[PDB]
């Protein structure tokens, strides 16, 4: 199938500034190419059609360039409603296919996030599992890495993580990462650490505990 | 080799 | 003008069939090369194109899905239906239906493809999930203050909403009181089937003392509902 590379994959940006996205396709598409913005919760939005073409209904901030291998799309000013997720179609060739999609959130100052751990709780142990919690409290951008070492050991498959959307105030993320072991694993271990890197982090910061050391 | 879309031949 | 909706159900079992209708209003499916095209989009990714079906009842699928789909339409109805057969849990997604318009013509002459490049309207989409995971309610644990949750003088503390199905479940802290603070990720599914979410509230670690900190949890579907008091770890004071 004809691949379509979005970039940036994520950008940041405030409200009256100008962006610009691109898409480059495996090969040409003459001027089949379609962009879209699609809010949380929401279907995709029409902007562009055939290119350059402006969708009737759209504001005239919203503009499109190329023809062939590679496009862009442009906001002259950014607006609040603007800050989404931008994807764009190729209709020249079966599939039509759609690039991996530009996330918009909202700009502010860096900032490392809290990190707190949470050991399993008596009560989890006693059913026979042991869950082990990382929180990343309030930190930007969105960009984090967490990894679970149990005595020094990297932890690979057994662990999950939730993001939330950017908050309405502060315009910061909050990641939570569930590390799961059973309760007999878990009690045959000392040290239970999540190392986190982040832009904030003038290097990789490691909160953990020694259920060992009482 | 892709299959073009149903309008590609159109002006 | 417009308008498309999909219906179909929220949920299906592995190696089931999946029938979803898309309903429309504003065109006809007679209107010259028009096209419904269908689009998924799985949980946190991008848009997935599946199928579409023309006025001329010319029709695609995505190659590495052509065995499980089919396409088909009821230009007297203004419907088109998309089956999807053996499915599986990587199929769970939400389902968009939308419309492709046909090249400019002129007293009936195709005089330009310019508009045909574009899916111009979307359906709101349906959200489908396949699983065989029955239902069940979470069990609520604790997420307890220590020295390893403070920093400063803010510490944080929270539940662990654990294993159940299906969605969704809300939280709330002292019954609405609390939500300054208050941070309920998206749950996760896990490789058991089950999903998991936790909801955490960073307070004044001076709070610790005397303040109550309750999570109020509700699984609609199993009808279960727990109230959940976190304490501090008894290593403090």
């Amino acid at each position: 199938a004809l691949q379509l590379t979005q970039s940036p994959s994520s950008l940041s940006a405030s409200v009256g500034d100008r962006i610009t996205i691109t898409c480059r396709a495996s090969q040409g598409v003459t001027s089949a190419l379609a962009w879209y913005r699609q809010k949380p919760g929401s279907p995709p939005q029409l902007l562009i059609y055939d290119a350059s073409s402006l969708e009737s209904g759209v504001p005239s901030r919203f503009s499109g360039s190329g023809s062939g291998t590679e496009f862009t799309l442009t906001i002259s000013t950014l607006r609040p409603e603007d800050f989404a997720t931008y994807y764009c179609q190729q209709l020249h060739f079966y599939p039509h296919t759609f690039g991996g999609g530009t996330r918009v959130d909202v700009r502010r100052t860096v900032a490392a996030p809290s990190v707190f751990i949470f050991p399993p709780s008596d009560e989890q142990l006693k059913s026979g599992t042991a869950s082990v919690v990382c929180l990343l409290n309030n930190f930007y951008p969105r960009e984090a890495k967490v990894q679970w070492k149990v005595d020094n050991a990297l932890q690979s498959g057994n662990s999950q993580e939730s993001v939330t959307e950017q908050d309405s105030k502060d315009s910061t993320y909050s990641l939570s990462s569930t590390l799961t072991l059973s309760k007999a694993d878990y009690e045959k271990h000392k040290v239970y650490a999540c190392e986190v890197t982040h832009q904030g982090l003038s290097s990789p910061v490691t909160k953990s505990f020694n259920r060992g050391e009482c | 080799l892709l299959e073009l879309d149903k309008w590609a031949s159109l002006w | 003008r417009i308008t498309l909706k999909e219906s179909g159900p929220p949920l299906v079992k592995p190696t089931q069939t999946l029938t979803l209708t898309c309903s429309f209003s504003g065109f006809s499916l007679s209107d010259f090369g028009v096209g419904v095209g269908w689009i998924r989009q799985p949980p946190g990714k991008a848009l997935e194109w599946l199928a579409i079906i023309y006025s001329d009842d010319d029709k695609r699928y995505s190659p590495s899905l052509n065995t499980r789909l089919t396409i088909t339409k009821d230009t007297s109805k203004n419907q088109v239906v998309l089956v999807m057969t053996r499915v599986s849990p990587v199929d769970t997604a939400t389902y968009f239906c939308a419309h492709r318009r046909g090249p400019t013509t002129l007293f009936g002459v195709p005089i330009a493809r310019g508009p045909v490049n574009a899916m111009d309207v979307w359906g709101q989409g349906i959200t489908v999930t396949i699983s065989s995971t029955s239902t069940k309610g979470p069990s609520v644990f604790p997420l307890a203050p220590s020295s390893k949750s403070t920093s400063g003088g803010t510490a944080a503390l929270g539940c662990l909403v654990k294993d159940y199905f299906p969605e969704p479940v809300t939280v709330s802290w002292n019954s609405g009181a609390l939500t300054s603070g208050v941070h309920t990720f998206p749950a996760v599914l896990q490789s058991s089937g089950l999903y998991s979410l936790s909801s955490v509230v960073t307070v004044p670690s001076s709070s610790l003392g005397t303040q109550t900190y309750i999570c109020n949890v509700n699984h609609k579907p199993s009808n279960t509902k727990v109230d959940k008091k976190v304490e501090p770890k008894s290593c403090d004071k």
